[PDB]
């Protein structure tokens, strides 16, 4: 009985959350990717002189 | 053919010295072609094989190390036979004249012939003891003889290589200081042939016993779990690896035509058989080749 | 969310027949083998029947041999159980259970007391 | 400068020497996963050979100077499909069963447990040693009349004692027919869809038998020998 | 009666599902349908660390991207130097069944744990100079499947008894316990700021927890089978879940809904580990097909394959600065790729 009440309360507090549109989240993700990928070693390999594994 | 001629010539020289001082082939070519093509095929197969067992970083285990040592020993034996044949052919083709017979003796009594003969004998011994090493390793695997790697692999390498040296150098020293004629080719004393043949016979007997016991183990496995076909296949796979074929005649003109033909025909292709059975048809090598082709085809 | 719902159970006189249906939603029906597990009062979960991905391999427990039969409609993504010659000892709760991973011959802990991919169950009394 | 990197190289060399010693002591021991159920009796099996929250137990015993290292799993949850993958490198999986479990049945739940172990993806190579425990209590259960094995398993009526049966002297034929029916149920699963990579080794063990140390050794020895012969394609 | 509460919970779930559907204005595929691809990405094994006997479940990088700890199923932790392939430390374990390992952000401590239900913490900077167990954390009732340090003194452990816990080292007793998962928890990923985290379990459902608050916040579903791996996106507003149905998915916390599904009809075996690149543009994922894979998190098309492991790939880890990617496997090998 206690578990069922806890689950119902959890669902109740989960329902009332701020759910933004999917387009906004996708835009934020793309902004982060295209603004921070300029220095991703795997995406754009650095010259093979400063890599400590060569 | 020609060694009979040279021994007749040296006996004639002995007779002349005594008088002055004391008294006041088609089948050969056929057999040559047979064993030379066999040894060439074995050399090619094993130089290919040793580049597979030592170039994958996955098959590197204690089994494949002994297999690679076997392959190296077979390659060494074939190479020594090639050198022996080439040297003999160059000696007889270049020097065969009536007045140039001394040129034969000057190189028949030289140390080069003796060194080549000792290398040939050492190659034979180091090939008849790596089969024994493979047999004893398999027997230890199947007879709860597990022990440390340092105490096992180094001992096996010693048995395979050093012990052949350790019973071919006494033969070399006893032949260098006692008789020393005909570059130690023919057997002057029987005992001096035994001091190099008996350990080989012991190795053959031991690996034959190992073959018998392994076949008994396999029969016991197959009894409980067709059966005859599987047992025959296992035996036919095991015979070339352990060199059991040598028990047929090594424990023994008339037969000399069939004897030489069969012995050389089997011996020349033993290397090819042990390469095929344990480097190409083997499952692990095939799986690794397929995996390599899969991981290369992505491009 | 993975959902399994079984229906078609109830009180029946001995010797009758039942048609229990198992509707499945949230996953590809074909990839998974599926099970029927029953729990009698006073006893733990017990496994009864199983059908594989293609429906070719069907296996039963000893107590239901020659009486029950099962099938899967992958197009209608549902599982069936049919009973024949009911007995008083078949009064139990029936759970339509799934397989934790796809493309496997058989899978563990289906009959556990804390499994996740099983339905609420149908009470069948005789 | 070189003194530092030489110091780390010396540390690596000593560590590698320690790892070689640990490999030597590790490759020489046999790890067995002991399975079964709460009513099977594996507790008595562990206690009998214990003569040399926690989520796993440990018992070390030597047979003929061979290290056996048996893992009894305890204090875990009912689900066992995620920690069972840790035991895909063990020599064998001992699977003890209570033969007299029938009369609910609870013996079919043992077959389904053995069915799932046999065909698991990571246990396809691990051979299973099968112990039919409670072989004593089965004798009186069938020699009582109130057993009725035929209702739990209909096929017992149509089953005849196999020719290769070797019953112990003084055993009732009805006892032996029931005794060998249970064994042939597990050997039905093992011989079906198992190829030749792993096998099953049934035994009619008991809780008052001292040979269980020898039976595990004599079957682990068989498993390793069959493994070596597969690398040589000798089987 | 419980029936009416069951229908109430079902109606609540239906309402939440309807709200999530309403919030789905458009699919992420359409927005990224005209984005620039990255092209095929290839990697080569720069280092190969050897010395572990049995398989490897656990591998964790340090904060300096130079030392990594690796756990082996024979009862051994090894601290490597990825630059020089030099074994700094080799620590034997009391329990030979270790399913996880960690590395303190300060680098002072490591942790282990597994089938013995105990998490042992080892201090590598002892005054004497050896390595000994600082303390063990007993109290869990199931095999400890993961454990990640928050700081030198707080450690969160997920166990097979369906509950996660937060422990304080000095006290040695459970500070907090997060319950609610129905199946056993497989992998939890700490937030980049270590204020929240995510726990994926075997009930085909993940949850978001506030470590300070002590209870669940959001629940995410969609998977059809066991969740084997969880990994936070670099900015902490998303996470990728890999499961046994051989599909990966990306969930956004604020949207509280699945965004993109990385799947392919060829893939049959499930994912066993996931990780993200330092910029979040590259999602690495190990599989049971004995080889890893590389995806682009936006275009959702495979852009690379990491083959070279001849057994199951169990642990996959990208460095903090995103230079190298280490992969350990069940063949007892670690491979560093660059």
């Amino acid at each position: 009985i206690a578990q069922a009440r806890k689950l119902v309360e959890q669902l109740k507090m989960e329902a009332n959350i701020d759910r933004i549109k999917v387009s906004k989240a996708a835009a934020d993700l793309m902004a982060y990717c295209e603004a921070h990928a300029k220095e991703d070693p795997l995406l754009t390999p650095v010259p093979a002189s400063e890599n400590p594994f060569r | 053919s020609l060694w009979e001629t040279v021994q007749k010539w040296r006996e004639y020289r002995r007779q002349c010295q005594r008088s002055l001082t004391e008294d006041p082939e088609e089948q050969l070519l056929f057999l040559y072609i047979i064993y030379t093509v066999g040894y060439a095929l074995s050399f090619s197969a094993l130089v290919i094989a040793s580049a597979i067992l030592l170039g994958f970083r996955h098959l590197h285990c204690t089994r494949n190390y002994i297999h690679l040592n076997l392959f190296a020993s077979f390659i060494l034996r074939a190479l020594s036979v090639f050198i022996k044949d080439a040297a003999l052919k160059w000696m007889y083709s270049t020097a065969a004249q009536q007045h140039q017979w001394d040129g034969l003796l000057s190189y028949q009594d030289s140390l080069s012939c003796r060194l080549v003969f000792l290398l040939m004998q050492y190659c034979v011994a180091a090939n008849y003891y790596w089969l024994l090493v493979e047999g004893v390793y398999l027997y230890t695997l199947l007879a709860f003889s597990v022990f440390s790697e340092q105490w096992i692999f180094r001992l096996y390498v010693s048995i395979g290589w050093g012990v052949p040296l350790l019973f071919v150098v006494p033969w070399g020293i006893v032949k260098y200081l006692y008789e020393d004629e005909g570059c130690w080719t023919r057997n002057s004393n029987m005992n001096y042939w035994l001091i190099i043949r008996l350990p080989i016979l012991f190795a053959i007997g031991v690996n034959f016993l190992i073959f018998v016991r392994v076949i008994c183990i396999v029969v016991s496995k197959l009894k409980a779990n067709d059966i005859k076909c599987r047992l025959a296949k296992s035996t036919l796979t095991l015979i070339p690896l352990l060199g059991t074929h040598e028990v047929i005649f090594a424990f023994v003109g008339t037969l000399r035509f069939i004897k030489l033909f069969t012995e050389l025909s089997f011996t020349s292709f033993q290397g090819l058989m042990v390469a095929i059975l344990y480097c190409f048809v083997n499952n692990e090598v095939q799986l690794e080749f397929r995996k390599s082709w899969e991981r290369w085809r992505l491009e | 969310q993975v959902q399994l719902q079984e229906s078609g159970g109830g009180l029946v006189q001995p010797g009758g027949s039942l048609r229990l249906s198992c509707a499945a939603s949230g996953f590809t029906f074909s990839n998974y083998k599926m099970n029927w597990v029953r729990q009698a009062p006073g006893k733990g979960l017990e496994w009864v029947s199983d059908i594989s991905q293609s429906g070719a391999s069907i296996s039963y427990t000893g107590s239901v041999k020659g009486r029950f039969t099962i099938s899967r409609d992958n197009a209608k993504n549902t599982l069936y159980l049919q009973m024949n010659s009911l007995k008083p000892e078949d009064t139990a709760v029936y759970y339509c259970a799934r397989c934790p991973a796809p493309f496997t011959r058989d899978c563990f802990d289906v009959t556990s007391t804390t499994y996740a991919y099983r339905g609420q169950g149908t009470q069948v009394t005789v | 400068q070189r003194n530092e990197e030489k110091a780390q190289r010396e540390a690596n060399k000593k560590i590698e020497k320690q790892l070689q010693k640990d490999k030597q002591v590790y490759r020489a021991t046999h790890r067995l996963l002991l399975l079964g159920a709460g009513e099977s009796g594996k507790n008595t099996i562990v206690k009998q050979m214990r003569i040399l929250t926690s989520g796993i137990f440990e018992t070390k015993f030597q047979v003929d100077k061979v290290n056996f290292h048996m893992f009894d799993v305890g204090a875990q949850r009912d689900e066992r499909r995620k920690w069972i993958q840790c035991f895909n490198d063990v020599t064998a999986i001992i699977f003890v069963v209570a033969s007299s479990s029938y009369n609910t049945n609870r013996l079919q739940a043992a077959l389904k447990l053995f069915d799932s172990i046999w065909n698991n993806k990571w246990l396809r190579d691990t051979s299973v040693i099968l112990f039919l425990n409670k072989q004593d209590l089965l004798a009186e259960k069938v020699l009582a009349g109130k057993s009725k094995i035929e209702d739990y398993f209909p096929e017992f009526a149509r089953y005849t004692t196999p020719e290769d049966a070797t019953p112990e002297p003084g055993e009732d034929p009805r006892v032996t027919r029931a005794k060998y029916f249970i064994r042939d149920e597990f050997l039905r699963i093992s011989t079906a869809s198992g190829d030749g990579r792993h096998y099953c080794y049934p035994h009619f063990t008991c809780a008052v038998d001292t040979e269980n140390i020898r039976r595990v050794f004599n079957d682990c020895r068989d498993i390793i020998q069959r493994m070596h012969l597969r690398q040589y394609e000798l089987l | 009666e419980l029936d009416q509460l069951r229908q109430e919970a079902e109606q609540l779930k239906n309402q939440i599902r309807d709200a999530r559907k309403a919030c789905a204005d458009a699919t992420l595929s359409q927005i990224t349908n005209n984005i620039d691809p990255v092209g095929r990405i290839q990697m080569r094994t720069r280092r190969t660390l050897r010395g572990h006997l049995a398989k490897i479940y656990a591998m964790h990088w340090g904060t300096d991207s130079r030392l990594l700890v690796s756990a082996s199923q024979d009862g051994k932790l090894i601290i490597w130097d990825s630059y020089t392939t030099n074994k700094v430390h080799a620590i034997p374990l009391r329990s030979s069944w270790v399913m996880t390992c960690a590395y303190a952000p300060s680098g002072n401590y490591v942790a282990c744990g597994g089938l013995d239900n105990i998490c042992s913490i080892y201090n590598l900077k002892t005054r004497e100079g050896n390595v000994r167990v600082s303390r063990e954390l007993a109290g869990h009732t199931g095999y400890l499947s993961c454990c990640r340090f928050l700081d030198d003194n707080q450690i969160v452990t997920s166990s097979g008894d369906t509950t996660c816990a937060l422990w304080d080292i000095e006290t040695g007793q459970q500070t907090t316990t997060f319950t609610g998962h129905t199946g056993d928890v497989m992998s939890l990923s700490l937030a980049p700021d270590t204020r929240l985290f995510v726990s994926g379990a075997c009930d085909a459902s993940a949850k978001l927890w506030d470590v300070r608050e002590g209870m669940c916040r959001q629940t995410f579903t969609g998977h059809e089978s066991d969740i084997n791996a969880i990994c936070f996106f670099p900015n902490g507003n998303a996470f990728a879940t890999g499961s046994d149905d051989a599909t990966c998915r990306l969930f956004d916390l604020r949207a509280d809904q699945e965004l993109m599904t990385y799947s392919h009809d060829n893939i049959i075996c499930g994912i066993t580990s996931v990780s993200f690149s330092k910029s979040g543009r590259l999602l690495l994922a190990g599989y049971d097909d004995f080889n890893c894979n590389v995806w682009d998190a936006l275009k959702a098309d495979r852009a690379g394959v990491l083959a070279g492991h001849d057994n199951r790939v169990s642990c996959l880890g990208v460095t903090d600065d995103g230079m190298a990617v280490a992969t350990g496997s069940w063949d007892s090998f670690l491979k560093i790729w660059n």
